[PDB]
């Protein structure tokens, strides 16, 4: 669906999901989430037909644990992992 | 839009402390945050503050001060800049001031205050950013989505302090 079970199976130039890797504090600059110290984000990236381009289709999000004052919040942050791709 | 930190003598906050802030153990260190801006709609809150031994603010530390607005340390306290009948010197600078004790954590004779402001919006819908939280405001709710907003427009600051052991 371009999707994990199909892209990272068949490598190719062509639109598909790319598996990645970001470390909060080492990649994004994101000082304030302690806890996960990364996670796996992937994007999109490769040819497409006929002038679309190759973007996110389907996301999800991820639990984080960040600090007002003393206080410890557990909260699902939208839009964090790509999961699948498509040309448009 | 211009912006500083300095550090004074005393809760008067009114002589910028010369040279290198010196500080020892249970003395209290004053914290003054300053903006010059046209544009009076523009705002700003003490996002995080802490100690570092390290020059570079994107070192991590475990003396934290203020975290996400709300105070983490027991010993900070706010000051009103804003209060009428008192009169603070400059008027064409806005401010905001808080203290905290100094804590003996590290073993060197040098340290460094980082603090991060982030700007927010004094009036409704006049800018394309999140309205002003003060810290009581946050320490009761404050949410990812508006933290992860607020950093998209931030500034840091740095200060060097001597640190002085005593008996």
């Amino acid at each position: 669906a371009l999707d994990a079970a199909y892209c990272f199976r068949n490598v190719q130039d062509n639109c598909c999901l790319r598996p990645l890797y970001i470390d909060f504090r080492k990649d994004l600059g994101w000082k304030w989430i302690h806890e996960p110290k990364g996670y796996n984000a992937n994007f999109c990236a490769g040819a497409c037909p006929y002038s679309p381009r190759c973007r996110s289709q389907d996301l999800e999000p991820l639990t984080i644990v960040y600090y007002v004052g003393r206080k410890p919040k557990v909260e699902q942050l939208s839009n964090m992992i790509v999961k699948s791709c498509k040309c448009s | 839009a211009t912006f500083n930190m300095e550090l004074y003598n005393t809760d008067l906050f009114l002589v910028p402390s010369p040279g290198v802030f010196s500080v020892a153990e249970n003395e209290h260190v004053y914290v003054e945050v300053s903006v010059t801006k046209a544009d009076q709609d523009l705002g700003f809150a003490i996002q995080t503050c802490f100690l570092s031994p390290y020059s570079n603010p994107d070192r991590m530390s475990d003396y934290t001060i203020i975290e996400n607005i709300c105070p983490k340390d027991d010993s900070v306290k706010f000051y009103s800049s804003k209060r009428v009948h008192f009169p603070i010197p400059h008027a064409e600078v806005d401010k905001k001031r808080f203290s905290f004790l100094f804590k003996s954590v590290f073993n060197t004779s040098l340290l460094f205050l980082h603090c991060e402001l982030t700007l927010c919006s004094r009036k409704k819908g006049s800018l394309k950013l999140p309205r002003c939280v003060t810290p009581d405001d946050a320490c009761t709710s404050l949410d990812a989505t508006m933290i992860w907003t607020m950093m998209q427009n931030k500034k840091t600051f740095t200060k060097p302090l001597a640190v002085v052991l005593q008996h």
